């Protein structure tokens, strides 16, 4: 029907130690993509001080 | 395409992005399995239609 | 965060996100510059607030 | 109001050359990120074939 599907999602009390952790978070997304079914074609994380993290996985079919 | 995070630890707050592109690609197993990992309590999300054929 | 661009050539169409953070930064000249550089002559726009601050917890 | 605004945009018609310039689309997208007032954290842009080009740019405040 559409070319994407496209969730925005907001996620709200989250675990705090977590969402810090830019290892973790790459790890999760990582599977996420897999688990979605996606190829991956690259990734890239960074981690802002004093805290917070940002992450973006490139995906295909 | 893409998959995203942005997270804001002093809030406990994460704003994901879900894009995907296929019929065999399901964005919402990738939500199922962050909303896991991140223990939300509460969420909200909108799906939009990327590129819709009858627009293109 | 991010700014981010996926392209089908083959249909003239691009799927594009603008999502910045702070006052002091506007995601509309990103938007600006991109309808002028890739000649778009017809755009749909949706304008998401991320983290609300009453959804969070500022107030 | 918010932490961030995010605009989640549909371009129609454009010019199809431009659109499969993995060149062109990093530099017009490094420049909007310039426009926006943004910081650029990092930047990666991928070449499909036969067509298509992804790309993201990573900012900051
Ligand atoms: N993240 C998206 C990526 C969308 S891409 C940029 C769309 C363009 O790429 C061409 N293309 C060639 N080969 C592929 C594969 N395997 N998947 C997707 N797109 C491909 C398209 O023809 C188009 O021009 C995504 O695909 O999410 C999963
Ligand atoms: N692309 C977003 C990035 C959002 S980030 C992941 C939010 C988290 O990062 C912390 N932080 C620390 N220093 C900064 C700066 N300079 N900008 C933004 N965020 C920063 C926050 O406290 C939060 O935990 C974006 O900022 O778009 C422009």
């Amino acid at each position: 029907k559409s070319l994407g599907r496209h969730l925005v999602a907001e996620f709200y009390e989250c675990d705090r130690e977590v969402l810090d952790n830019v290892q973790l978070i790459e790890q999760e997304m990582k599977q996420a993509a897999y688990e979605s079914g996606a190829t991956i074609v690259t990734s890239t994380f960074h981690r802002f001080l004093p805290y917070g993290v940002s992450g973006v996985v490139v995906i295909s079919e | 395409x893409h998959l995203t995070i942005h997270t804001w630890p002093e809030y406990g707050y994460a704003a994901i992005d879900l894009f995907t592109c296929g019929e065999d690609v399901d964005p919402w197993k990738a939500f199922e399995h962050l909303k896991k990992a991140l223990k939300a309590k509460r969420v909200h999300v909108v799906e939009h239609e990327r590129g819709r054929y009858d627009e293109i």
